[PDB]
């Protein structure tokens, strides 16, 4: 969770709406086990 | 140095010696001759079961014995050679007829379905091993007929097939076995695939947090570190082949390691995942006799 | 010389005059999770004096027709002391235990208790329904009794299908009212994972079964209580966050 | 490799605005800005990143992760945030 | 190179981009009570990861006409986390603290906060009654505010008679909205006894006074909050018994 | 060895170097000559009070100075010689007349009763010292008259006298001073008698546990490690000697050690044990001027 | 904005213990990732009378 520690203080004539980009990644001790068919793709008929 | 109650125990909390060293025992133990001993104060027969230790009164200390170079073997008692024999695990029924327009069968991998092997592998609480699976496949009558079959392994997470010719059967990543019905049984080797360090057949606890009911506590004991996926089977075809098929699965446990033995179950089984029984019919382990002092 | 004994852990001590032995379960002492077996990367916490001490549960009155009791660990110590607070604030818990059960009686009473530990004491639902959707399952309070401890319904099968006769393969000890008056068992951390949760999974359970029923002549003392006391040894906690009771 | 996280995956948030969590001057303190579960195999934000689309080709994962938060606000606008990862237990916290 | 800074304690970390220094109070680090100064014979407990971390209190909104706030230590951490539980279960408590107060503002706002620590911050009753039987004394909630923290009534005298001008002799630090945005202070255990209670006597108090009032032009952000975060360092507890809240 | 996160910090938590070493300074600091320095990047005048550190811009770095072998003394600034001067502490009024049939006076030992010395010894928070008490005793008019007096010290716990000739005055164990009214003042030396390791004049806390009210919190701040007993005074006689007597007590603080300095109080005192004041009349430390840019 | 991913490891952020990680990474190499056969194409040979 990302909470407002204090606030988003801004001077005059500056937009009060900003954005934050969240990026994710794995650390250096990341490892994986048995393979598996992904569930993010679907196909009904052959791609002709 | 300034405060030393913190160093006195840090350098004292190393591996504490718990000597229970075993030795390589090839054959059963022999015996040594013994004469009669009329001595006071040294009693090997008087024991005390309240110490939690079993009696150590051997033969030589109780009766006058001869010596015997016992050459009997003990190799067939090791758990390796005890679980080295394959047994039935699960059977699937694939009715690819005209009235059953499904075409595929699905089996949740769970060896707790058949008592013969469950009773053995439940005498130990924590087991770690590699399995050797063998699939025999016949018709309902027991006939073999040259129809090619596909067995797919669906690990936890992968999409399960939805039809006879669905795309999941492409098995681009899932391991799969194509074999004809008129061929030797299909045999593969599967490793120790649990996320934990050992399979446990008894998990005294719940999988998740939260409030747990008291009427239908259907989630108690079900450990996820045991469920290892799914086994799907189909016949490789575009239209239905009208036949009733039956696939039996046998598993051999090799490179076995067992931990924390357990009493062997006496009451019959009633459920697969749960160790249920019935308090109305308690089957005593010992058969009944007429009298106590009348050994039959 | 061997009947007398004194255990001491933290700020607590236990004396005993008639108990004769200390059953070390499976011949291994409770130790810390070595680095070659640890999986959590964070640094755990080791109080070792706030939690490592003898907590004394309530007493259970042994009746002439009692049926036995069972406790779950570390379920009992989840609301008492700094152990309870650490277990409610931390996600990963690891510890061995030292059990000590006392049931004293005059030299005219007779009876025998079996005091054992059952690693992964999964209870069972007593009912002949074979469909998994209508079968009876033990309620939450029946499987995690808490500090109060629960009683058996048919101890001959240990409420788990298995017979009580073979239960002697477990780390056990008798309380025979003619020789000893208390039984003690030092059990290490028995689990298939380095650490585990302390509010979901109970490593083992304690079993006290009156095998030889209590018997006494008239005039003697009728109220014969049983008291259990537990000492978590070499305890570690990890994964700190807000307090979750269950 | 770092890859963006569809953490603003709400309805009525079509387009590239899914990759942006908004930040605004709050009149009430101790207020929540965003939240998401840290299970890459789960559906949600991680379903967009690379680690989360490649952890679905395997069954079991292990190891730590990291989450980089880049601020795209103005230069004169300042602030402080509190990023808190809570191990399993109850649901997400109510207050900070 | 000196503006950026990162503190890390336990499982928590704090970054900062504009604060430039770490005020070590009285030039001494928090350390454990050496054996040559200890009086309690029992063995204390030292978690060092369950309690040693950054607890973030609630935020106080700096208004144009605010008057300042004060906290008492370790009063604030008596109901939160394992620190709260250890302090409620143990009689003898010892620990240093690491304070960190953040109040960020744009480069157009102006103002200055004085962030200081007052060892033994005895408050005073504001009233001209000279007889000790009718004189006004500060209530319990006014002297031990808790996690909420209390506000001043006349900060020019620090509610303790002494003037605020000389309060700079204390371990202090400014928050000047033109240079820095947070102030941090590492204070050791300051007391006349090796250990002391954690629910009766508060070793010191934190003071945040808006000396130069907040001033900004129209259109800027009006809600300028102040957030304090505390890390008990090198903590020890002793004298374990039942839980006493106060 | 098996687990080393526990040893890596145990052998790293020794005394951490906090170097702030002082030096023996006999006299005030001199100065060294300095020319003009026209250099960029090296600015001793630009400071930053926000760091909590005081400015270190000395004289040589700012203006061109000569050298001076400063021989001024600094010995009269040490706290030893600052508290080495006795001051009034308490005064008791013994009216042994016919209408006052008590005969003895009692004084709770509390030096916080007279502002002159309280203001000094309250600029430091923790003090540890040995006291040197001196008792002058006169009549109400200031006369001396040959009447023998007895001063008894009643530590916390001992029974306080109940009459002019009660048994408590036997002082079999309590220290006592017998002296005539026409003799030099009685002077004794008292050690550091607190149970704690130092006297504290400010104790931000309560003495006991329990629920603390919000209307009359008369117990806040009162530390018991300060109260050091009682001082009883009588005139050695069986019948009343009709005279008004007044005993003044002066204390010298020797072998002093002070800790954690404190701002010196500005508002007047109102209570002995409590640091009360009045918000209605806040006496500002600086006198008022006409304008700001009009230094008088 | 430097185009480089964060290098903040665990030891530099929170207080960690030491762990002799024995987990395997062999099943992540592309060799063992593509070493599993999958369907590529299917042909339909209708050698009937029509
Ligand atoms: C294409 C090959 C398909 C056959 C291979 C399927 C994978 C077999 C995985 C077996 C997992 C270990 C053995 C199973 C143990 C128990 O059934 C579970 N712990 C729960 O009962
Ligand atoms: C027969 C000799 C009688 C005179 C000697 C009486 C004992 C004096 C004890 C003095 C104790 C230290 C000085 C007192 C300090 C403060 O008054 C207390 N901390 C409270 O105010």
């Amino acid at each position: 969770t990302l909470w407002y520690q204090t606030n988003y203080v801004v001077p005059p004539e500056t937009p009060g709406e900003a954005y934050i980009i969240a990026m994710g990644a794995a650390q250096d001790n990341f490892t994986l086990k048995i393979c598996k068919d992904t569930d993010e793709v679907t196909q009904q008929a052959v791609l002709q | 140095d300034p405060v030393e109650d913190i160093i006195h125990d840090a350098l004292s909390s190393t591996v504490r010696r718990a000597i229970t060293s075993g030795q390589d025992v090839n054959t059963a133990a022999g015996t040594a001759p013994s004469s009669h001993r009329l001595e006071t104060g040294r009693v090997p027969a008087l024991q005390a079961a309240e110490t939690g230790a079993t009696s150590n009164a051997t033969d030589e200390n109780m009766i006058e014995t001869r010596c015997v170079m016992n050459r009997n073997g003990v190799l067939e008692a090791t758990i390796s050679h005890f679980f080295s024999r394959s047994g039935l695990v699960g059977v699937v029924n694939l009715t690819d007829g005209g009235t059953d327009t499904t075409g595929y069968a699905v089996w949740d991998i769970d060896i707790m379905g058949f008592v013969q092997l469950r009773r053995k592998c439940e005498m130990f609480t924590y087991m770690r091993f590699n399995a050797e699976f063998t699939f025999v496949t016949t018709t309902e009558n027991g006939e073999a007929r040259p129809f090619m079959l596909q067995y797919m392994y669906v690990p936890p997470g992968a999409p399960k097939p939805t039809g006879r010719d669905a795309f999941q059967w492409q098995t681009a990543t899932n391991p799969s076995v194509f074999v004809k019905l008129t061929d030797p049984p299909a045999q593969v080797s599967v490793p120790f695939m649990s996320p934990a360090s050992a399979y446990q057949w008894f998990y005294d606890g719940y999988p998740t947090f939260g409030q747990h009911p008291e009427t239908s506590n259907t989630t108690y004991g079900q450990c996820p570190n045991n469920m290892m996926g799914t086994f799907a089977v189909r016949v490789v075809s575009r239209v239905a082949s009208q036949l009733k098929l039956q696939t039996r699965v046998y598993m051999k446990l090799k490179h076995v390691r067992a931990w924390i033995p357990r009493p062997i179950r006496s009451q019959p089984y009633l459920l697969k995942n749960f160790p249920n029984y019935d308090s109305s019919k308690i089957t005593y382990s010992a058969r009944d006799r007429a009298s106590i002092k009348q050994a039959n | 010389s061997d009947r007398v004994a004194q255990l001491t852990v933290g700020n607590s001590s236990i004396t005993t005059q008639e108990a004769a032995n200390i059953v070390l379960a499976y011949g291994e002492w409770p130790e810390y999770c070595p680095d070659t077996d640890a999986t959590a990367v964070d640094k755990p916490t080791r109080p070792d004096v706030s939690v490592n001490r003898f907590y004394t549960l309530d007493s259970k009155m042994w009746q002439e027709n009692s049926t036995g009791w069972y406790w779950k660990f570390p379920d009992v110590l989840n609301k008492t002391g700094v152990f309870g607070q650490n277990a409610q604030f931390h996600y990963l818990y690891r510890s061995g235990f030292c059990l000590h059960v006392q049931c004293n009686a005059s030299k005219f009473h007779q009876g025998a208790l079996l005091v054992a530990v059952i690693p992964e004491f999964v209870l069972a639902g007593r009912g002949s329904n074979t469909k998994p959707n209508e079968a009876p399952h033990p309620g939450f309070n029946t499987t995690f009794p808490g500090t109060a401890g629960a009683s058996f319904n048919d101890p001959y099968v240990l409420d788990s299908g298995v017979p009580l006769s073979q239960s002697l393969i477990y780390p056990h000890q008798w309380i025979n009212l003619r020789t000893n008056n208390c039984a003690t068992i030092i059990v290490p951390y028995i689990n298939a994972v380095p650490f585990d949760s302390a509010i979901n999974h109970s490593n083992f359970g304690l079993i006290v079964v009156p095998v030889s029923p209590l018997k006494y002549s008239s005039g003697a003392t009728t109220a014969i209580p049983i008291t259990v006391t537990i000492a978590p040894l070499n305890s570690e906690f990890g994964g700190l966050r807000q307090a979750v009771s269950q | 490799v770092e890859t963006i996280l569809e953490v603003n995956n709400t309805t009525d948030a079509t387009g590239l605005n899914r990759l942006l969590i908004p930040v605004s001057a709050q009149n009430k303190a101790d207020e929540l800005c965003a939240a998401f579960m840290v299970d890459p195999g789960r559906i949600g934000p991680w379903q967009s990143t690379l680690v989360g689309q490649i952890c679905r080709y395997y069954t079991q994962w292990s190891g730590s992760l990291k989450v980089t938060f880049m601020f795209t606000g103005s230069f004169m606008a300042t602030g402080k945030m509190l990023i808190a990862y809570s191990p399993p237990g109850s649901a997400q916290p109510a207050n900070r």
